């Protein structure tokens, strides 16, 4: 809020205003799989006999 | 150094503010060259 | 406000003059031209100051 | 990636300084418009400067406290009807009222009233439009229909402190008021070296920007005024706070 | 449409034309008149007569 | 056809609940009232029909 300075004397400065910063950076995710086609003789529930 | 920052958008965190008065009922401005006003408020009760 | 300058070529490097410098040099190396008003001033003035007074 | 001449820079936050300058005036006015069609009597102080006091003539019945028997909230939201109330606190006015200013604390007690409520639909018997379920939210000022004559308007104004932020008008109040009625932004003639010497004194705002002499040279961005905002009638508006 | 052409023309004073509600001048916004970038005015603020001065 | 009342004589005759029925049938009235003053803060006002 601006002031009711008498118009004669004098006026505090005010402050300039800025400044703020952050990180977050990296993140990540790795869902490995695989295959092992050993299993592939067995049949699958899909796959009728 | 050697850290490689980039930066993104910048939020602004505005400030609301709205008159809602300067142009509902004081649509009307008048500078000055005195140092005071005078209102008039005109009495009329007729009989 | 703030007051921002710009520098302007004199004219485009294709030949086309962007921009057109037109006075009277009294001397060689005169990049600004003064006004005839500069002979007469302060005897004009004091002239209308008399005629006021 | 991407810097900038600090010069540039500069430009920027000289932009921003005048732009939170135009801000912080601004405010300023509001807040004396809030006052003076608030209650009447508007006085400003700070330190530094000496008090000042304006008094609009306003009247005792003009802003009408409701503390008594059954103001507004021992009234059963069932049976009872503001809207004779209302028309009491309209008819000394002296004047056509249009608007019924309200805060955004109070209106939610308003429209409990269930007289209104099924005042709404009728069919034949009342064609003030009415907006709940509020039609702007997280916004400034939001309409809300026509109660008849009368526009419904919620004000939701906050107005910064030195560090913190506050309404504008109290908790629960109203204004009862008119669009035709006339208010003056009175702006004083400016008492400055420079604006006398230019003979501007008589300006709405005055913005100054300059540097100091002396070789650590610093510069300096001003904006100045002598608001005296009022209004020619003051009993033309009734200020009632809610119980 | 009852004469053959429709315009009509009004001589305004520039006493009736200022800024709106006496605002104050901007880069684009001058002594009510609202002009672009390059300087071309754009739209002008003309005030209705103010006789009376009620 | 005219049943001009006072500003506070209206009031009585418009908080009873006959009048309030009667403005809802849907298909029993015409008439156009109007509660929620329509006209205030001034002179004589007409209140519909």
């Amino acid at each position: 809020m601006a002031l009711y300075v008498s118009p004669i004397v004098s006026g505090e400065v005010i402050r300039s205003r800025g400044g703020s910063t952050s990180e977050f950076t990296p993140g990540y995710v790795k869902p490995k799989h695989e295959v092992n086609p050993q299993m592939t003789l067995r049949r699958l529930p899909d796959e009728d006999p | 150094m050697y850290t490689t920052a980039q930066l993104l958008a910048a939020n602004e965190q505005k400030f609301k503010f709205d008159p809602l008065f300067l142009r509902l009922f004081f649509r009307e401005s008048y500078p000055f060259t005195t140092e005071k006003v005078y209102l008039s408020q005109i009495p009329g009760l007729v009989n | 406000m703030p007051q921002k300058w710009t520098w302007i070529p004199r004219e485009l490097p294709g030949g086309r003059a962007s921009f057109i410098h037109v006075f009277e040099p009294v001397e060689d190396g005169q990049t600004r031209g003064a006004n005839v008003f500069y002979s007469v001033m302060e005897q004009m003035k004091m002239l209308d100051t008399l005629q006021n007074t | 990636q991407n810097l900038a001449d600090p010069a540039y820079r500069r430009r920027r936050i000289i932009m921003q300084n005048m732009r939170d300058e135009e801000l912080a005036i601004a405010q300023v006015e509001e807040m004396q418009a809030v006052s003076a069609v608030l209650k009447g009597k508007y006085t400003m102080t700070g330190e530094a400067f000496d008090p000042v006091e304006v008094d609009m003539g306003r009247s005792e019945e003009n802003n009408i406290t409701q503390s008594g028997g059954t103001e507004w909230s021992k009234r059963d939201k069932s049976t009872y009807d503001p809207t004779d109330d209302i028309e009491a606190y309209a008819l000394n006015a002296s004047g056509v009222v249009n608007i019924i200013v309200f805060d955004p604390k109070g209106w939610a007690l308003f429209r409990s009233f269930k007289a209104v409520k099924e005042k709404l639909d009728t069919r034949r018997g009342s064609n003030s439009e009415l907006e709940t379920a509020v039609k702007d939210l997280g916004k400034a000022v939001s309409y809300k229909g026509m109660y008849g004559d009368v526009a419904i308007v919620v004000y939701s104004g906050q107005y910064v402190e030195n560090g913190v932020k506050k309404n504008f008008l109290p908790d629960n109040t109203m204004v009862l008021g008119n669009t035709q009625a006339r208010g003056l932004r009175t702006y004083g003639c400016i008492q400055d070296a420079d604006a006398q010497r230019e003979g501007i004194n008589a300006s709405a705002r005055y913005p100054k920007n300059w540097v100091t002499t002396g070789d650590p040279a610093r510069e300096f961005t001003m904006i100045q005024s002598a608001p005296l905002m009022l209004l020619a009638d003051p009993d033309e508006f009734v200020s009632v706070q809610l119980a | 449409s009852s004469r053959l052409f429709r315009t009509q023309f009004r001589m305004v004073s520039p006493k009736r034309i200022s800024n709106p509600n006496n605002t104050g001048d901007s880069r684009n916004c001058r002594a009510g008149v609202q002009i672009n970038d390059s300087g071309a005015a754009l739209g002008y603020y003309v005030s209705e007569d103010g006789y009376p001065g009620w």
